[PDB]
């Protein structure tokens, strides 16, 4: 798991998803280029989300994925530096630890947050 | 920095400034490289070249 974890890590932190072997739970097209599609790849998600929590899970790591690339495009970075909001998340040490508990939903509020915070402060002021 | 694409069927699609006037927030010169003094060189000569006939005159 841990090279799954990272690249969710990525993901939900920088907005950055390399998935050349097709793992993950996400994925996008456009491989001008801003008619960006998403998809959801039901296969390899980490919770069916046959269920309210996890769908709203789902999402929520969708959007924080989706803010930071948006940051990202705006500002031609390939990265959003720790000294941005002020908020730090850790890596995922142990992806086992991550799925118990409800580890991720407090994970990927901190990510979103983070993500949301970056946004609005560029979109508003910039 | 508004520079739209007119298209023929109408539609005025802006392009080339696809960005957020990329304002950075938190904080150099727009000049023209060779090629592009000389397309500047050929798009003066299409505007004139490229603008009921010639003949009517």
């Amino acid at each position: 798991s841990q090279d799954y974890c990272t690249m969710l890590y990525e993901w939900l932190t920088q907005g950055i998803l390399n998935d050349p072997y097709q793992e993950f739970m996400t994925y996008d097209d456009l491989e001008r280029a801003w008619d960006t599609q998403y998809f959801i790849r039901k296969d390899v998600l980490l919770r069916d989300c046959d269920s309210e929590e996890d769908k709203n899970l789902l999402f929520k790591m969708l959007r924080t994925g989706i803010l930071l690339k948006v940051v990202r495009a705006s500002l031609q970075i390939p990265t959003i530096p720790s000294n941005s909001s002020d908020i730090t998340i850790q890596e995922i040490n142990d992806f086992a630890d991550l799925m118990e508990g409800s580890n991720l939903e407090l994970y990927v509020d901190k990510c979103y947050s983070r993500a949301n915070e970056i946004f609005l402060k560029l979109f508003f002021q910039g | 920095q508004f520079d739209l694409i007119r298209l023929n069927n109408g539609t005025i699609e802006l392009n080339g400034i696809l960005t957020p006037k990329a304002e950075v927030l938190t904080k150099i010169e727009k000049t023209l490289n060779i090629d592009e003094l000389e397309s500047v060189h050929n798009t003066f000569l299409t505007n004139i070249l490229s603008h009921p006939y010639p003949t009517s005159l």
